[PDB]
């Protein structure tokens, strides 16, 4: 039995919305901290083979010079939405002269929410939702701030989430060690060691990628030398 | 309109205590023929507000069925809300600018006149979009003839009694009458107060041509 | 079964059923109130959170200094509608350079919002509102549903459990009419608070208030702002 | 205006005028006419005022979002190119443009000549705007490729300055500017009525 | 044929100070050789920090004025946020150069305070070209004001003379005087002349009188 | 302004263009190239307007190149001629028009040495010599007194020679140094710059 | 037009229609790639030899630039489109910015299109997957892989198609520094890899290799049945004297 | 709306799309088609289903269009989305030559049409061409050519091949007679009368039953000719004397 891609259950919900988030527990896992020194966003990159380069995994990108995103699910569906987002950023500095609050950033890419339909639409419309996550880490006027976004385009500010198939664990896990007051250090430590409990692979250097956006330093994607002198006191 | 057929010409207005007056002639002119001797270019936008018009007389009419159609359906609603002058007074200016910019301007200068709130509202419209309020308003060679005495007027007495800006505006139509050349002597009064609209019929100005035996001496 | 899946299609009962799919999104959000007096017209929310580490979700919406809503539903289509009126009142301060009805405004919502419950492919938007307004009316709360309908209220609630904050208001509709502002606002949080289990109630943290009204302009209290309206209320029963 | 450029073994020396004028009345004298595109990238600007900042800084955001997309930083022909495809859709509308992009490459240092006519041509030395010729005269008489930097520094300055005294559309204050292989440095910004001090006596 | 444009008079002008910021202007709405009003002021309050400044065509700047209004609302809907004074000058720049190629008749002078509290001004050129000022005039009368301004505020041609920063008494007497001077020369600038003044404290307004003839 | 010259030998083709761009009254470069590798036998000589010789030239450069991709083997340099000319032609009277005048030198392995003529109207003419710009006033009578149909590559280069100097006599314009390259079975081959020690 | 949504979500969360053409890439020939030092070769395998059919216009292997060659598996019609669109791309890129391409470039573009044809309105995806291979400037030798949802990443050596999980476990447990320190080694490791799957022949095999500066170059069945010969040769003089 | 849709761009869950298949299964009972490429020439040979008393016979063939005066191609399946397609490769064709003044090299002709039948394959919401085709040319880049194209757009190079009814035991029977390098014109007559003679059902075949068409290069110029009956059945008989002569041997 087939129906539109823009019907409601007798639950009063989007059938296709729903079922991108139940796409989204497929992917793999990331975690993103807000602390008052800096946000921080860690993903495991689930290599499936030793041939391929796991350089060429990138699950963290710069949205900006003060915003990083973390995406989990169908990563092809995550690509337009970063463009859309980069591309947002730059059009606001031409216009405006000034940075994108986070908040901005996450609003914008969030109207793209349920911009999917059949009938009554453009020929390069969407057919279909976008199956991805994504964790919205940055540094404004505002302070750091981190920013989580689903499928439905419902968007809310997070101290601590974690997003991915082991979505749950990490959150108890991550509720477990939250105060409103760590170092930066404390919540790297922390979602290094939630990655390493969740992840079935062997928590190492090229097994993961991390990236903090602190108030004095631009999006810093860690190199293997620094993760591994984080991993080092597992 | 990018060339004028059947214009009217200059356009009075005037504030007084409690309301606001306004006059026109009954001329349409093709050209320096007075070929339309009988036409009203006043018209009652709601009973807050009214109109006159300069210029080409059918974009007036447009003008008057847009305004008309606007004002009936605003009324279809009966929500207890109205168009205030000043907002009519911001559309046709919205309007007048935006056929400006469409290199397609309707050949028309307006001036609104209104009594709400207790507030007499006189503003001004171009075919440019260029407007403004004004305790005395004239269009055309009004505004080189009547405007000089209603300043002068206004400036030795700010407030003016319906009886006293009649017999300015009287005075005024008198001295364009003489001047401009394309007038009439058959002309309009419309005035706003609290009770509402009220156009006057077809008045006449009484002249004195006793300098026409003063060509020895 | 047959009739479920399209808002094109009537049932033999004559009724619509992914319309009414669509108004049982207003119940899956969380509840808020809407009241006016004579002089202000007030919006109490109660914000939602997802786990302790989430901030609540934003549930009180800017439309026009004379115009706030409050959100129940569908976020992305609360976003829609709430940009939609946005610029409704944006377009009459540009052509009349008066502020927009909210009758009016209103009219438009329903209008807007009824064309794609007819048109094949197309869905209802999933997404209830009320509305707090000022005019030269005086203050208005408006409803707004999925099926397009909208209503001019005296107090009003939709969404979880919101029943009991209906029952609440029903009662005290007499009173309102002659709140001043901080009575008006107390009898919204009461409305609000019925429609929680007595193991938890009110906070600093989950509950938003939107005020406009003859002396002030549409204004936002979200977190230490709120603490002087609830400091000043009774301990309820259980 | 009176903008100038040449490379040489020590990077791409910048420098320009800061005078604009609407008609013979003098709007102002303290315009920066380099724009900085990305710290390895300048632009200069000569023509219509507004045209040049408009467009030169949609070309930085466009460059950015090529550094962005491509993970790298893009270079002196292409940021160019994007340029002169962007304003060649519009020629003959009356963009009145003349500019210079020049930076660090790849290819080591470069400098482009781009046109609102729809040239677009790379080169050692370039002098654009009313004072050009004025800027060439000297400039050729004392170029050279093996210069040292504070040498380059003073011929760009007094290029830029002699051309202010002949050029009556040029004045104000000579800005200069040197890209080096790690980015650009802001060199100097002598007020002219001072420079004249210096050179004269 | 058909010209959209007129011109309309009207002189402008703004300084930036320490801890404040003045934007000035005539209230002088004239056409050809006639005077359409004498009560019309170019000044137009956009923020608590910002004041802008539009002289030219006055539909232009009816025009100009309201979108930039609705665009304010707008970023405000957008950020939550309200715009400060150099963004409002980029945005003003983008706006303007939207219609490069069918122009605003507008000349328009920002002055306001920026995110540290300091003055500023920005004046702009009828397409989008704009550069942060001291001091700057604009619209009819503006090289008869600009001289002396250039003399007394930024001492220039001045020889062994002291370079204290100007105060606000000393800002507004200027303002004053040059005003009163353009009103002799200038056939547009005259009736009376319109001072807003921004500081911490908010917007005050002014009003002199210059002559009518 | 701008000038190019072919001559067609037996089993060559010999082509030549000035090194100037110049903008005003002044050189604004010494070292400008006015050819266009489109093939690894063919050569594209535009010249003219600012802008509409360089993107003409790239564009149909481009389109060459991906037909060489598409298909595993390159145009002709009729094939060539008569796209460019197609390309050029369909612009005439549409809104965006190349004002560009060329010269197509190509080899093919079938039909030996060619040399094509196009005015910016896009009417393409097949000669053994062309010449283009004012240059050519000056130098296609003197490619009349002295072309023959058998002439060898270095008579040609000296003929070339012959013209390039005529043009440092009577022509009003500096043009003191020219690009030169030849054409053949085995592809395009730089050679040393025609130049004159001016200063 | 046809405004249909064709691909959609499942209510597990998945996309049908996507994996229905990974399925028509399993259907396909079998492609394996491997990069070197100073070269990179692509193979593929089961060409469906008719021997009355023309070798040269069923090559599954394409230049789409002097850069970047390109090979694949799947719907063959399906990858002449893909594959003429990416030239195109080729072009347009060295119209708008003087440089030439990069590998990982034209690898993103042909993913986004795969993907923008996951997402759109009345399409259907394409039913291939891409080995992409080329020696971008500053002489990195680059391999990638692409995929109909419009995911790609980058591989030392990878196989798609028919028993690509065989031939990805070969060279997985093939693929050393040792292997692959000679051109003719690492050619000679592709044809292995490819003979440890293909119905044992060699003129069912198509390789061609890139290297350096250099152009494109396929071998002829005369070079693959020579370095046949020695990977034949290498396996009686080291495994026929120990087993 | 969406009920009436027959989904005919829609993959199938084994990964194929079966509008094509079925498209495939239409040209299996289509009038069996072959082509073979020579040294000498190529030539086409089709069965003809337009076989009976009353008909009229006013064109020069029946399942062989000329689409370029150095290419000719036959069709099997449905006739008019032949139709369609022969005129849509005339058009290409004639854009090509208009474009670069020289005629369009064979396989480019084929991508371009085979490029549309994908767009069929792939979007549009479409039936698919019940069309296969074979295309017999001459080129200045690989001489005598034959190709055979599919509905499913996809399109190969053949020395020989066959398309229609009973097109499997022709291909092997072709596979047996081969001959690469060593074929010419006359001997590839003799098995196209073979094979057809073999896989036609009604047997003994007639002239009235075939059609068959060459293509060769003569003094510069393409020539293209389509057999007359009495050639047709010197071909036929020849095949007799050469059937009834190896049976002797017994
Ligand atoms: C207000 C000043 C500070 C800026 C000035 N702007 C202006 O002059 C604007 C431009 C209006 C326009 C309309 C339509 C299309 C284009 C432009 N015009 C006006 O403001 C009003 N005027 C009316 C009568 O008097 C002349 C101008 C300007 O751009 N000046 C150019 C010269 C110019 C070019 C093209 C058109 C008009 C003028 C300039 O300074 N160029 C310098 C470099 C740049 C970056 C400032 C140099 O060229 C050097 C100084 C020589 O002038």
């Amino acid at each position: 039995y087939d129906r539109g891609v823009n019907t409601f259950s007798p639950e009063g919900r989007l059938f296709q919305v729903e079922y991108a988030i139940e796409a989204i527990k497929l992917g793999s896992t990331a975690i993103g901290i807000q602390t008052s020194e800096g946000v921080c966003l860690a993903v495991e990159k689930r290599i499936t083979s030793p041939l391929m380069e796991p350089s060429s995994i990138e699950k963290i990108v710069e949205i900006d010079a003060h915003i990083g995103c973390a995406m989990s699910g169908l990563i092809a569906d995550a690509k337009t939405l970063i463009d859309k987002a980069r591309v947002e950023t730059q059009n606001h500095w031409f216009t405006y002269n000034e940075t994108m609050t986070v908040e901005s950033v996450t609003q914008a890419v969030s109207n793209l929410a349920l911009q999917f339909g059949e009938e009554d639409a453009d020929p390069g419309a969407m057919s279909r939702p976008f199956g991805v996550a994504l964790l919205f880490g940055g540094v404004d006027e505002k302070g750091p701030q981190l920013f989580h976004m689903d499928p439905s385009g419902t968007f809310v500010q997070c101290d601590a989430r974690a997003i991915g198939s082991a979505s749950e664990g990490a959150q108890s896990s991550l509720q477990e060690v939250y105060h409103k007051s760590m170092t930066l250090k404390e919540a790297i430590k922390s979602s290094l060691i939630i990655l390493k409990q969740v992840m079935e692979e062997k928590l190492n250097a090229t097994n993961i990628e991390l990236a903090t956006v602190q108030p004095g330093q631009n999006f810093h994607m860690f190199t293997k030398e620094e993760l591994e002198e984080v991993i080092k006191d597992i | 309109t990018q060339n004028p057929m059947v214009t009217g010409t200059s356009v009075l207005g005037v504030k007084f205590e409690g309301g606001v007056v306004i006059a026109a002639d009954m001329l349409g002119s093709y050209g320096s023929l007075a070929r339309f001797r009988n036409i009203s270019r006043i018209m009652r936008v709601n009973n807050s507000t009214m109109l006159g018009a300069s210029g080409d007389y059918a974009d007036f009419q447009y003008l008057k069925q847009v305004l008309g159609q606007m004002v009936i359906d605003e009324e279809l609603l009966g929500d207890g809300h109205s168009y205030s002058p000043r907002a009519i007074h911001s559309w046709l200016t919205r309007a007048m600018y935006s056929r400006r910019s469409k290199m397609n301007p309707l050949w028309n200068t307006m001036v609104i006149g209104g009594y709400a709130d207790g507030e007499s509202f006189l503003g001004y419209v171009d075919m440019l979009g260029v407007a403004y309020e004004a305790p005395s308003l004239a269009t055309g060679y009004g505004a080189y003839l009547a405007q000089p005495l209603l300043r002068e007027v206004l400036e030795k007495q700010p407030v003016l009694s319906q009886t006293e800006a009649r017999d300015l505006v009287e005075r005024c139509m008198r001295v364009l009458y003489y001047r401009d050349a394309r007038s009439y002597n058959r002309f309009q009064i419309a005035t706003v107060t609290e009770k509402g609209v009220e156009i006057e019929g077809p008045l006449s100005t009484e002249t004195n041509w006793d300098i026409a035996h003063m060509i020895s001496g | 079964n047959q009739y479920d899946n399209d808002v094109t299609v009537w049932s033999p009962q004559g009724r619509i059923h992914q319309i009414e799919y669509a108004m049982e999104a207003v119940k899956q959000g969380s509840a808020t109130v809407g009241l006016k007096s004579k002089t202000h017209a007030v919006l109490v929310a109660l914000k939602r959170a997802q786990s302790e580490l989430a901030a609540h979700q934003k549930k009180i919406l800017h439309v026009d200094n004379h115009i706030g809503i409050s959100i129940a539903g569908l976020t992305a289509d609360a976003r829609l509608l709430c940009n939609f009126m946005r610029q409704e009142c944006l377009d009459s301060r540009f052509v009349f350079d008066r502020p927009l009805p909210v009758s009016r405004l209103v009219s438009l919502i329903g209008s807007k919002t009824q064309i794609p419950t007819q048109r094949y492919g197309r869905r209802p938007y999933g997404v209830g509102l009320l509305i707090a307004g000022y005019d030269d009316m005086g203050p208005h709360i408006f409803q707004t549903c999925p099926s397009a309908n909208y209503f001019d209220c005296r107090a009003m609630s939709i969404g979880a459990r919101s029943q009991s904050a209906r029952t609440y208001l029903e009662r005290h509709m007499s009173e309102f009419m002659e709140c001043n502002l901080n009575e008006l606002v107390k009898h919204g949080l009461r409305a609000l608070r019925e429609t929680l289990p007595a193991e938890q109630d009110l906070t600093t943290k989950n509950v938003s208030i939107g005020i406009v009204g003859k002396d002030l302009e549409f204004t936002i209290y979200d977190d230490d702002d709120v603490s002087p309206f609830l400091e000043g209320l009774e301990e309820r029963p259980q | 205006t009176t903008t100038l450029a040449f490379k040489f073994r020590h990077g791409v020396i910048v420098a320009a005028d800061s005078r604009a004028t609407a008609g013979a009345y003098i709007a102002s004298q303290t315009v920066k006419k380099v724009i900085e595109i990305n710290p390895y990238l300048l632009g200069t600007m000569a023509g219509g005022a507004a045209d040049c900042s408009f467009w030169e800084r949609l070309l930085a955001r466009q460059c950015r979002i090529y550094e962005l997309r491509n993970k790298e930083r893009i270079s002196v022909a292409a940021a160019s190119k994007l340029l002169a495809n962007m304003v060649y859709q519009y020629k003959g509308m009356g963009l009145s443009m003349g500019t210079m992009i020049c930076g660090w490459d790849k290819r080591g240092p470069g400098l482009y000549y781009v046109d609102s006519e729809g040239n677009r041509i790379s080169g050692a030395t370039f002098s654009v705007g009313s004072g050009s010729v004025y800027a060439y005269g000297v400039m050729d008489r004392g170029y050279s490729y093996d210069l040292e930097v504070e040498q380059a520094y003073d011929l760009a300055r007094r290029a830029i300055y002699q051309a202010t005294y002949r050029d009556a559309y040029s004045g104000g204050a000579v800005n200069l500017y040197h890209v080096r292989e790690d980015g650009w440095i802001r060199v100097s910004s002598d007020n002219v009525a001072d420079l004249h001090e210096k050179y004269s006596g | 044929r058909f010209s959209p444009y007129v011109f309309n008079g009207g002189t402008i002008l703004a300084i930036a100070g320490e801890d404040f910021a003045i934007v000035a202007s005539d209230t002088r709405l004239s056409e050809g050789f006639s005077i359409h009003t004498r009560d019309s002021p170019k000044c137009y309050k956009l923020t608590d920090k910002t004041v802008i400044g539009c002289s030219g065509f006055h539909g232009d700047c009816l025009t100009l004025t309201k979108i930039i209004e609705a665009r304010l609302k707008m970023y405000k809907h957008s950020n939550n946020k309200a715009m400060t004074t150099g963004a409002i000058a980029a945005m003003l720049s983008t706006i303007l150069y939207s219609r490069r190629f069918f122009p605003y008749y507008v000349y328009n002078i920002i002055g306001g305070l920026d995110e540290e509290g300091k003055g500023a001004v920005y004046s702009f050129d009828p397409v989008g070209s704009y550069q942060r000022d001291s001091f700057k005039a604009g619209g009819s009368a503006s090289a008869m004001l600009q001289p002396l301004l250039d003399n007394q505020v930024g001492f220039k041609n001045m020889q062994n003379v002291e370079h204290v920063p100007l105060s606000l008494d000393r800002a507004m007497r200027l303002v004053k005087d040059v005003f009163i001077s353009a009103a002799e020369r200038d056939v547009y600038t005259g009736d009376a002349l319109r001072i807003c003044i921004v500081t911490k404290e908010g917007i005050r307004e002014e009003t002199v009188s210059l002559r009518k003839d | 302004m701008e000038y190019l010259i072919g001559i067609q030998g037996p089993d060559y083709v010999l082509v030549a263009s000035d090194r100037v761009a110049a903008s005003n009254i002044v050189q604004m470069k010494d070292d400008h190239d006015k050819m266009f590798k489109m093939s690894e036998k063919i050569l594209l000589l535009c010249v003219g307007e600012a802008g509409d010789t360089v993107q003409f030239a790239e564009y149909i450069q481009k389109n060459v190149q991906l037909y060489k991709m598409r298909n595993g083997y390159e145009l002709s340099p009729t094939a060539a001629a008569n796209f460019t000319r197609r390309n050029l032609a369909d612009c005439l009277r549409s809104r965006t028009p190349y004002h560009v005048n060329l010269l197509l030198a190509g080899y093919d392995e079938h039909e030996g040495p060619a040399l094509y003529y196009m005015d910016y109207l896009a009417a393409l003419a097949k000669a053994p010599f062309a010449a283009h710009g004012y240059g050519a006033f000056l130098t296609l009578s003197i490619l009349d007194r002295y072309y023959t149909p058998t002439i060898s590559r270095e008579r040609a280069v000296e003929l070339l020679r012959k013209c390039l100097e005529e043009l440092q006599k009577r022509f009003i314009l500096n043009l003191p140094t020219f690009s030169v390259r030849i054409i053949d079975k085995n592809g395009i081959h730089d050679l040393d710059n025609i130049s004159f020690p001016k200063q | 037009s046809y405004d249909r949504a064709i691909t959609v979500f499942s209510p597990d969360g998945h996309l049908f229609q996507v994996e229905y053409a990974q399925e028509a890439v399993k259907k396909g020939s079998t492609a394996v790639g491997v990069r070197g030092r100073d070269i990179v070769v692509l193979g593929v395998e089961k060409k469906s030899v008719a021997k009355l059919q023309d070798e040269r216009t069923v090559r599954k292997i394409c230049a789409l630039d002097d850069n970047v060659c390109m090979a694949f598996a799947g719907l063959t019609a399906d990858a002449r489109i893909v594959i003429n669109r990416a030239r195109v791309e080729c072009q347009s890129h060295r119209l708008t910015v003087e440089d030439p391409v990069t590998v990982e470039y034209i690898t993103r573009y042909i993913a986004s299109l795969k993907q923008r044809y996951t997402q759109s309105n009345g399409r259907r995806p394409f039913g291939i997957s891409a080995l992409i291979v080329g020696f971008d400037f500053d002489g990195t030798p680059r391999l990638y892989q692409t995929d109909p949802s419009g995911t790609y990443h980058a591989w030392k050596a990878n196989a798609i198609g028919r028993g690509a999980k065989s031939v990805r476990e070969f060279l997985e447990k093939n693929y050393t520094d040792e292997a692959i320190e000679t051109d003719d080694l690492t050619i000679k490791l592709v044809i292995k890899a490819l003979l440890e799957v293909v119905q044992s022949g060699g003129k069912n095999i198509e390789l061609a290799v890139m290297r350096r500066d250099q152009s494109l170059k396929i071998l002829n069945p005369e070079e693959i049945e020579k370095y046949v010969a020695e990977i034949e040769k290498e396996k009686e003089e080291n495994e026929k004297k120990k087993q | 709306s969406r009920r009436y849709d027959s989904r005919t761009t829609i993959f199938s869950p084994e990964g194929r799309l079966y509008q094509v298949e079925y498209a495939m299964e239409a040209i299996g009972h289509a009038g069996t088609c072959l082509g073979i490429l020579a040294n000498d020439g190529v030539l086409l040979a089709a069965e003809r289903r337009n076989i009976h008393k009353l008909l009229d016979e006013v064109f020069f063939s029946e399942k062989i269009y000329k689409l370029n005066e150095d290419m000719a191609c036959s069709v099997a399946g449905i006739t008019s989305d032949a139709n369609v397609l022969t005129n849509e490769l005339r058009l290409i064709a004639q854009r090509y030559l208009l474009q670069y003044q020289e005629p369009i090299p064979c396989e480019q002709l084929v991508t371009a049409l085979c490029d549309i039948k994908q767009a069929y394959t792939q979007f549009g919401g479409k039936r698919p061409f019940g069309v296969s085709l074979l295309y017999i040319g001459w080129d200045k880049h690989y001489g005598f050519q034959l190709y055979q194209s599919d509905p499913s757009g996809n399109y190969g190079g053949w020395k020989a091949t066959c398309i229609g009814n009973n097109s499997a035991a022709a291909v092997s029977m072709l596979k047996q007679d081969y001959k690469e390098g060593e074929m010419t014109l006359k001997s590839a007559l003799a098995l196209a009368i073979k094979v057809l003679n073999k896989t036609m059902d009604v047997s003994k075949l007639s002239a009235e039953k075939v059609e068959i068409a060459t293509l060769t290069r003569e003094n510069g110029k393409t020539v293209i000719r389509v057999l007359k009956q009495k050639e047709v059945e010197q071909l036929i008989k020849k095949h007799e004397e050469e059937e009834a002569k190896a049976e002797r041997e017994k």
